Formats: C-alpha cells, structure tokens, sequence
C-alpha cells in the first residue's frame, strides 16, 4: 500500500559533490558564547520549588505522586523537597490541591564535594519572594539559597540568601 | 657553536609555528561546520598540559626510546629542507633522504606503540602500516617526476633552478606529480580521508591509544614537526621559496604563506570526506594517483 | 602656522573617515559623510583651488549627504544586529 | 597462559565512543570476525520490578528513560495503553498535540541518529550540523512542555500543557521550511560521496527471510523486502488524514538500511509540514474532570492492553496489566533493540571487517537502554 | 614553575566520552556546533590516559562501576570527575533499584555536582565554570583524596561487589568462549 519508489530514493555517488558542504567557511558560526551571552530560558521552564507557607495544609497529597519519593514531610507540616532524588517532573505542582507548590525557571545549581556545601540539597522551599531573587538581584538564574548551616541538637537551618533574610526556622520531627 | 644555535633557532621556530599550524587546522575545521572552536594558541596548551602530570606509564625499556627516536627523526627531517635562506646545511638535502625521513616518524610513533601491547594498538599498527605500504607507490613516482624534470638532487640546486626560471606546479609533467603529492599528503599527515593511522572513533585511537602524559606531549611535538616537515618539503620542491633581514624575514613569511597554502587545501578535503577502510586505502593508492603519477613519470622522460 | 593646521585638518579628515564607518546609526553615518565633505572642501580651498572647493561645497554638503539621509528615510536606521532563542542563525 | 593462541579478543566496551554502552566481545581473526557475541546490560535500571511500585499517573516520568533518543515515544505508548484499559474520550486537540509531538520527536531521533552515525564514520561536519539542527528542535520543545529531553508531557489522558499560540505554531513552520531547505546539504556530505557509498556497500548482507522472522520490526527490515509500516497498517493517532508514502527496497546490505532512513526523514518532515496547515481546532487538553481527581488513588478496572508505535529504530510495544488497583501489575516496555542488534547482530558481523563493526552497529540504530529494560 | 602549568590545565581539559547511558543525549550537543565546549578547549578523545575530565553522566550500574573505576585508575595526575544529573547525588529516580548505584561519593571521589534531569547544557557550563574557579587556586580535589584516603574507598569498593573483580569479570568468559 502506497510504496513510494521503484529506484527513486537510491541516489548516485559522486566525486567532488562534498565540496557543497564547504559553503559555511564564511557564514556566521552558529554558537552562543556563554561567558557571557545569556540564553533567556522559556517562561515556563520546569525548575525549582516555591512553596507558599500560608496555603500549605500538610495533606501529603504530593507525597504519594512523587515518582522519586523525595517530597518527605517535616514539622514546622510542610515538605522538604530534596533534589537528591528528583526528576523535575512537576507532578507535585498540578496535584497539590491548594496550589501551594509552584515552579519557577531556576536550574543552575553547582555544589562542591564537601558535605557542608552538600547540605544545600535539603531545603524547605521558600515563599515566592524568591522570584525577587530571580529578578532584581542580578538575573543569573541560579539557586538562591547558596549555603545551609544545619546544627545538631539546635536544629535551626539558615538559608543565607543572596543578600536578603537569613530565614531561620526550627525543624523537629519528620514523617507523619 | 653557531650552527648549533642556528639549528636551535630552526627547531624552536618549527615548534612555535608547527603548533600554531595545527591550531590553524583545528580553527578551520571548527569553522568548516559552524563553530568557533579553540583559540589559535590551542595545542601549545595541550603540550603544556601534558608535561605537567605526576604519574606516567613506561610499559618497557623500548616504550620510551621508540617515540624519542620518532622525535629525533622528525627533527632530522626538517633540518635538511631549506627553511628559507637560513639553512644549517644546503649541500645535501636530497629527495630520497627527506622522503624516507618522513616515514621514520611512522616507525617510532608505532614501534613504541607496540611495546605497550594491545589489540587496539596492534590493529592500529595493522591499519597504519598498510598506508605506508600503499602510499609509496605514487610517492616514488612523484619523486622520479621531480628528479628527471630537473636532474639535480641537492635541494639547493632545485630552489635555485626554480627562482632562475619558472614555477613548479606549472609545466604539466611536473603538475601531475603535485596532484599525486596533494593526495598522498593527507595520508602522510593523518588528515580525514586517509585518516586511519589516527582513526578517532572507529577504533579507539589506533596507535596512540594509551600513551600517557609525557608520551602524548612528545607525540604532539612529533605530529607538529611531521606537519611542518612534509609541508615544507612540498613547498620547497613544488613551489620554491628561496627569497639583509628585511629580505630574509619576508622570504620566510612568503614561505609561511605557501606553507598555509597547501595546508588550506589539505583541510577542505579533510573534513567533508569520511574515514576510509584500510582495505580500500590499499586499493585506492594503486588505481587513480598511481596512473596520474605514472603519466607524469613518462611525460618527464 | 603653515603646515600644522594642514596636519590638523588632514588628521581630522582621517578621524572623521574612520568614525564614518565604525558607527551603526546610519543618520550618524550621514553626519560623518557631511564632516568628510567639510574637511574635503577645506582641504580643496587650502590647496588653493576654489572652483573645486565651492563645487564640492554645493555637492557633498547638502546634495550628497542630504540625499543619503533622504534615502534612509523610507529604509532602515540601524544596522539591526541582534539575546534571543532563534538568533544569529 | 593465554589459551586461545589463534583469535585475539578485542572488544568494544563502554568507553569506546563507537558503541554507546553495550560491549560486543569480538573473537577477531586477524582483521575479520568469526564469532561476535554481545554482552548487553551495562545500563539495567530495571523497569519490570521498578515501575510496579509507583501509582498509575506518576509512572510516566519513571518510564521516559527506557529510550534516550526519543523522549516522547516511550511516554506516548504508555499513554496510549492506559487510554485503552480505562477507555477515555481523548479529544481532537489532545490527539493533534500528541500527534505533532510524536512526529517532531521522531525527526529529532532521526537527527540524533545522523549525528551518532557521523561521529563514528569519521566525518564530523555531518555530525556537528545534525546536532546543531537538533538543538533548535530542542529549543522549540522547550517552549511547549518543559526541558530539552525527558519532557514529561503525555499523561494517560491527554497532555499537560497546551500550545502557547501563534508565537509557537508560526515558529514550527519556520524551522520545518528551514530544515526542508537545509536537508539538501546533508545529502552531499553523507549520502552522495563516493567514500560512504564505497564504505557501506555490501557489508552486513541481510537476507529477505532473515528479517521478518528474526525479531526485526524497524525501518531496517523495510530496506529488505517487507511491506510493514505500523503508521500505515494500523494508524493510531491523527495518521489516516496524512497520506504519506513509505519506502521499500529489495536490497538489504547496510547502505540500503541508511537511505531508507534518510527518505523517512524527508517524508516525516513533509508530514509535519502537512499536519501544521491543518491546525488544531478547539477543545480541552485534559480528557475528563471527575474521573481524574485524587490522582494517586486512581483505581483502574482490570484487564490488559497492548500498544505499539513506530520509532526511529524499531516498532516497540508496551504491555500493561492492571490488577484493579492503583498500581500497574506489570508494565513491560519491549525495547526495540532486543533482537534488533543483539541476535541479528551476531549473524551480521560474522565475516565483516573491523572498520565496519561500528558502521554496522549504527546502521541498525543500536540504542543500549532498550536491551536491558 | 607552578603557575606556568596551573593556567595550562584550565584551558585544555580533555574529556573522555564514556556516554553513560541515559545522559548521552546532552553529552554530544554540549560539544557540538551550538552551545559548545571547544571554545573552552574541551576536546573529547576516547582514551583513558589522555584525559583529565571524566563526566559520570547519570546513573552507574555495578556492571559499569567496574569499568568506570578501571578507567579512573588510569588517568595519571589531574583526574577529577564531574558528577552529572541527579543520579550520583543520593540516587536519582532509581533509588528503588537493586542495580543503580546510590551515593557515588562512597565509591570514587566526586569533585563537583550539578543538578537537573537532564541537566541543561547551560548548567553544565556553570558546572565547568565553577570547576575552572576551583582549579585556579587548587582546592584539594579528587586525585588528592583518592591517593591518601585510599583505605576508605578501597574498603567501600570491596564491600559492595568486591572480592577482586579482576578474577570475577575475567573468568566470566573463558568457559563461554
Ligand atoms: S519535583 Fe517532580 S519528582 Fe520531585 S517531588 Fe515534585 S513531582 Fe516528584
Ligand atoms: S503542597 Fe499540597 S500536597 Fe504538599 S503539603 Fe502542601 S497542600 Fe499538601
Ligand atoms: S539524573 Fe535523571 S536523567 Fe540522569 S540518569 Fe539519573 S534519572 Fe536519568
């Protein structure tokens, strides 16, 4: 049914026809010089999380649809998303009933080998005033938490932001 | 003591222009498929990186001496070809000497690639040696076509016979040797149509599949000198540079322009053409460039 | 002086020549073209030929420069060299 | 003591840049092959006993990574299968969206196969161009749904994000007309030179009776004499109102299985140009409001469903069985390359030279995340 | 003596193209005509000696952690791996895998992690740019922890899959010739 050729697809080999791949010796080379020409990603690129602390009800509806089992719950009962095991699939956004789990375009996040820079991946996500860390503070599209000082027995994590509030809160207990 | 400093001048200039020529090859192959690519001073930083390790390999007592002999042979290759008027010797720069002393780098970069012991190095040496077998059938006929058209062999009595009268890519019995050299140069270099003594991707890397820090640095020096020696041998025979410091520096500059000239046509062929099976590479250098150089050899006689 | 103002005029013509092609704004290029016609008219007059000086005055000042911006009226004004998703392609 | 003394066993493991991630142990005889068995499974994540523990809706995002070059064909088959066991009413708009993303991911996978072929066939210019023109398709997907690859888009009913509008639909017309004017510069570097035609001639001769009964389902048995296109035989998405023409040759050497994929690229780009001038009418992107809420607790009535869909390398099926709860009882994703470069590759390398072990490896489009599952 | 080589390292990082499974779809177009790496001098070549920038692109099967650590044993001085994706950090979505190796720092010394699934090439650019900033002064990275702190990694290597892989993954074919 609707066989296209009889010998129409098969072409003839040729000696010096590859010189027509040499046409781009003079056109402008199609690259982006990343230091420093920025790219401006999409208006709804899937990125990091921007939980609102006043609409969260702690119903753990997100807990049961995370494909990678990292939206585990804390008490003061909001979730901490860790990006250790998270695929940015954003199934926790359209399943959260109240609407208190958004996503904004922020993907650049580079941390080093030491553990003190690796506590950076355990953050209770902050309010959407972090959109004033995507704009109005040097639009670099990077994770605006940038160090976390956990403390054993005095459990008070400190999201030392770019220049804003240190955002102290206590964490006691996990799960339900 | 003055010929020693002059030879040191030639080897250090051949270093600091051969690496820039390989960087120019990388720049043109970058622009040939729409990319900025590296800076011009790129493979200098390759060599400068590869002498800054803290471990090496040294599989054997011969694993060192083969590539060191390759570097010594490729320095001996460029010492006789008349790099402008400044030559450490111009009495004896015979055709057979320089032609055979391009092949001896393809020994020592492979003779010490065997001492490691690898099926990848073994089949790289297997696919490198059929080139050096096959390429000397149109190469010898090009040398005979240069020979019987002039008669003299001392290469100072060839650039003199060019700057006296005529160019050398003209006079069609000698131009048919140049097309044979233009085809054999991509194999003698290691550029993409006749690539297979490098072969990045099909086999792992062939002969230089596992060398290490210092050995790859000596290879980059040897590869840049193989570039410069075979290109200067093509230009001081088929083109002729020949020719006070404002005369000498401009002589070497127009020699550098004719170095880039065949190097420019070595790249345009050497990116739009895929890699060649070695069974066809043995079959190709007997069909077309052999009969071209043979017609040139019977028209030079 | 004699030759110093000549060197001043000729280097001013050169710096209004180089900066006539470095700009992207084409109205600015007409400005640079008019300044080149200025220094050409002054150099014609200083080289003591007034016929060519007044002819180039009536030609290059507002019949070659004022015909060119007259042509960029219904055309571009920038180089338009462009940030972007599908850009510089 | 080396106990073979006759046949040296070089083998292209993972770190080789010709084979991607599956080791083929080759019992080489000088420069030919006399026995070529393969050891796949350097990538066995597991998806039988791993996708059995997630709920029905969230088992999309975990199931994307079964095939890397096409980041939409694995989700659009599971979304077609859970469509069947529940029996939705997926509207015209969701059908059109899933159609166009299923064809633009296919031209992305063809472009990636061209770039992957040229990185191991020496010529880099056809590789750099192919990846450059794949990047604008990635940057066009990013407007629509999410990331570059692994865009978790097609949930079991409908899609997740609709079109932006005339900023997007005009843009696809621009890049498709651009690449249809661009495709005549891929022929001169990859399919018109007398190197490639003299390099891939007569290697890996696949017979006519050796393709249909072997496990081969892709476009590469279509270069042998076989009339089977799953888009043409049983159209599933908005395929019947397209009228494309499929290629079939009577050959079966390796370059027959490359020209057919080039012609498939040409006619598939003609499909995307033909689909766009239709344009989607109105409708919702979701399917139903009441039978979707409490998204984890998604009890599906029991039964089973099979679906299968055309890919860049092999018509590869899914097999979902539903016990009756919020867990797929077994979701089997049949990889396209299970007997398509593992078993048929064993009787294809016997006699072939070493230079045409990587080219044969890419003339079947071997993707190592499909053998393991 | 020392800064004559230190600037030379951060300009010609040769990457080895392992292409570790899922993730070899943003390893090539990272190094092609678009958003590129040869402008940084990152020229790929498939050799376990002529490299000093290993990209563990995503997950690691223990039938590949043998091959990765054998490749990692051969780069002489300046080997430092750049972990990728979100697999090496804590395990990706395959934390429910008997195969896919969680917590990559317990096996080979990771220098720098990126996030993303898949990580966009701009994030890889940020990762390499932070790796350049780290390698300017020189910051006690990997190859300096795999040497003195070998007693911990060799114990953690041998505990998972262990017992001398050079006899288990070598004798696994000589009966099946
Ligand atoms: S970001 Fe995605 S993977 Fe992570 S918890 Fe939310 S829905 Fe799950
Ligand atoms: S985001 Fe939604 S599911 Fe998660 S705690 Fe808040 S209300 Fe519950
Ligand atoms: S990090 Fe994400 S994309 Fe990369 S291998 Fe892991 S699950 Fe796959």
């Amino acid at each position: 049914f609707r066989i296209a050729p009889e010998e129409k697809v098969k072409k003839k080999p040729s000696f010096l026809k590859p010189w027509f791949g040499l046409k781009y010796l003079f056109k402008k080379p199609v690259t982006i010089k990343i230091p420093y020409e920025f790219i401006e990603p999409a208006p709804r690129y899937r990125g990091f999380h921007t939980l609102d602390w006043k609409k969260c009800i702690g119903c753990n509806m997100c807990g049961q649809i995370c494909p990678a089992r990292a939206i585990e719950m804390t008490w003061i009962p909001h979730p901490k998303i860790d990006y250790g095991r998270c695929t940015f699939c954003q199934f926790c956004v359209d399943v959260c009933p109240t609407g208190a789990l958004g996503f904004i375009e922020t993907y650049m996040l580079t941390t080093t080998w030491r553990e003190e820079e690796l506590l950076l991946y355990d953050w209770v996500p902050i309010e959407p005033e972090k959109f004033k860390e995507i704009q109005e503070k040097f639009k670099d599209y990077k994770f605006p938490v940038e160090k976390i000082e956990f403390n054993k027995e005095t459990k008070e994590v400190t999201y030392y932001l770019r220049d804003g509030t240190t955002f102290k809160f206590k964490i006691l207990g996990y799960g339900l | 003591i003055g010929v020693f400093l002059r030879a040191l001048l030639i080897i250090i200039y051949a270093t600091f222009v051969g690496f820039i020529f390989m960087g120019i090859i990388r720049k043109v192959t970058a622009r040939i498929h729409r990319r900025i690519g590296p800076p011009i001073y790129q493979p200098i930083i390759d060599t400068l990186k590869f002498f800054g390790k803290k471990e090496n390999i040294t599989h054997g007592l011969i694993y060192d001496f083969g590539i060191i002999y390759a570097v010594g042979a490729t320095i001996l290759a460029l010492m006789f070809i008349p790099l402008g008027p400044i030559s450490v010797l111009r009495a004896y720069g015979d055709l057979i000497l320089v032609t055979f002393l391009l092949e001896i780098p393809m020994l020592g970069i492979m003779f010490a690639a065997m001492s490691s012991g690898n099926p990848y190095a073994g089949i790289g040496a297997q696919r490198a040696l059929l080139t050096l077998l096959a390429i000397q059938v149109p190469l010898g006929l090009a040398i005979i076509a240069v020979a019987e058209y002039y008669g003299t062999f001392s290469t100072y009595e060839i650039v003199m016979a060019q700057q006296k009268m005529g160019w050398s890519i003209f006079h069609l019995p000698l131009l048919l040797a140049a097309i044979a050299y233009d085809i054999v140069l991509q194999a003698m270099f290691g550029k993409e149509p006749f690539d297979i003594m490098i072969a990045p991707g099909e086999i792992s890397l062939g002969p230089m599949v596992e060398f290490g820090g210092k050995h790859m640095g000596m290879l980059q020096i040897q590869h840049a000198m193989a570039l410069f020696a075979e290109t200067l041998f093509f230009s001081n025979i088929f083109l002729g540079g020949g020719v006070p410091l404002l005369n000498t520096l401009a002589s070497l500059a127009v020699l550098l322009v004719k170095q880039i000239a065949v190097l420019l046509i070595a790249i345009f062929v050497g990116a739009i053409f895929p890699r060649f099976t070695i069974d066809q590479a043995a079959k190709f250098y007997w069909k077309w460039p052999t009969i071209i150089a043979a017609i040139g050899a019977i028209m030079a006689s | 002086c004699i030759v110093c103002i000549e060197y001043i005029i000729v280097a001013l013509m050169i710096i209004s020549a180089i900066l006539a092609v470095e700009w992207r704004d084409l109205l600015a290029s007409t400005v640079g073209m008019a300044a080149v016609s200025l220094f050409a008219s002054i150099l014609f007059f200083f080289l003591q030929a007034p016929d060519v000086a007044m002819t180039e005055a009536a030609i290059g000042a507002a019949l070659s420069a004022a015909v060119f911006i007259f042509a960029i009226k219904r055309t571009y004004r920038y180089e338009t060299e462009e940030l972007g998703w599908w850009v510089r392609w | 003591y080396p106990i073979d003394k006759d046949t040296y066993e070089l083998f292209f493991g993972p770190q080789h840049m010709a084979t991607e991630n599956f080791s083929i142990i080759l019992k080489m005889d000088g420069n030919r092959v006399v026995k070529a068995i393969a050891n796949p499974g350097f990538l066995h994540r597991g998806f039988e006993k791993l996708a059995e523990y997630r709920p029905w809706y969230t088992n999309i995002a975990l199931l994307l990574r079964i095939c890397v070059p096409e980041p939409d064909v694995p989700e659009a088959i599971y979304s077609m299968a859970v469509d069947e066991i529940i029996g939705w009413e997926v509207p015209e708009r969701a059908q059109w969206i899933r159609t166009l993303v299923l064809e633009m991911a296919r031209v992305t996978a063809y472009l990636f196969w061209i770039m992957g072929l040229s990185f191991k066939l020496g010529v880099y210019t056809a590789g750099q161009w192919a990846a450059a023109y794949r990047e604008r398709f990635m940057a066009l997907f990013e407007q629509l749904t999410g990331a570059r690859v692994y865009h978790i888009y097609t949930i079991p009913g409908g899609v997740r994000r609709d079109i932006p509008g005339d900023k997007w639909l005009r843009q696809v017309r621009d890049t498709v007309e651009y690449l249809k004017d661009k495709l005549k510069d891929f022929d001169n570097v990859l399919f018109e030179n007398y190197i490639t035609y003299k390099r891939l001639e007569g290697i890996g001769v696949m017979d006519k009776k050796f393709a249909l009964e072997e496990g081969v389902t892709g476009p590469n048995l279509r270069a042998t004499g076989v009339a089977y296109d799953v888009r043409k035989s049983d159209p599933y998405l908005l395929y019947p109102e397209l009228d494309f023409e499929i290629p079939v040759l009577k050959e079966g050497d390796a370059l027959a299985r490359v020209l057919v994929r080039r012609y498939e690229l040409e006619q598939d780009l003609y499909i995307i140009e033909q689909l766009l001038d239709m344009g989607p009418p109105s409708g919702p992107y979701k399917v139903q409001d009441p039978k979707l809420k409490n998204l984890p607790r998604f009890k599906v009535p029991p039964g089973e469903a099979f679906a299968h869909v055309e890919a860049t390398k092999g018509d590869f099926g899914a097999y979902v069985v539903s016990d009756g709860g919020h867990k797929p009882y077994r979701v089997h994703i049949r990889g396209p390359s299970i007997a398509h470069g593992v078993r048929v590759l064993e009787q294809l390398l016997v006699g072939a030279r070493l230079a045409d072990v990587p080219a044969i490896l890419m003339s079947l489009d071997n993707c190592p995340p499909d053998i393991d599952r | 003596f020392e800064p004559l080589f230190n600037w030379a390292r951060k300009k010609s990082l040769w990457i080895v193209a392992f292409c570790t499974g899922c993730g070899g779809i943003e390893m090539p177009p990272l190094m092609t005509a678009r958003y590129d790496l040869e402008r940084f001098g990152i020229m790929p070549d498939p050799s376990p000696r002529q490299y000093d920038l290993f990209l563990i692109t995503g997950y690691v099967t223990p039938k590949t952690l043998k091959r990765i650590i054998i490749t990692y044993e051969m780069a002489p001085d300046p080997k430092y791996v750049l972990a990728h994706g979100s697999c090496p950090i804590n395990g990706g979505i395959y934390w429910d895998a008997y195969n896919a190796i969680k917590q990559l720092d317990k096996y080979i010394p990771v220098d720098v992690y990126i996030a993303g699934c898949m990580p966009r090439p701009e994030a890889v650019m940020d990762g390499i740019k932070k790796l350049m900033e780290m390698i300017e002064n020189g910051e006690a990275d990997g190859w300096k922890r795999y040497k003195e702190n070998y007693e911990w990694y060799r114990k953690n290597q041998d505990e998972l899959l262990g017992e001398g892989w050079r006899e288990k993954e070598a004798r696994k074919w000589i009966p099946w010739l």
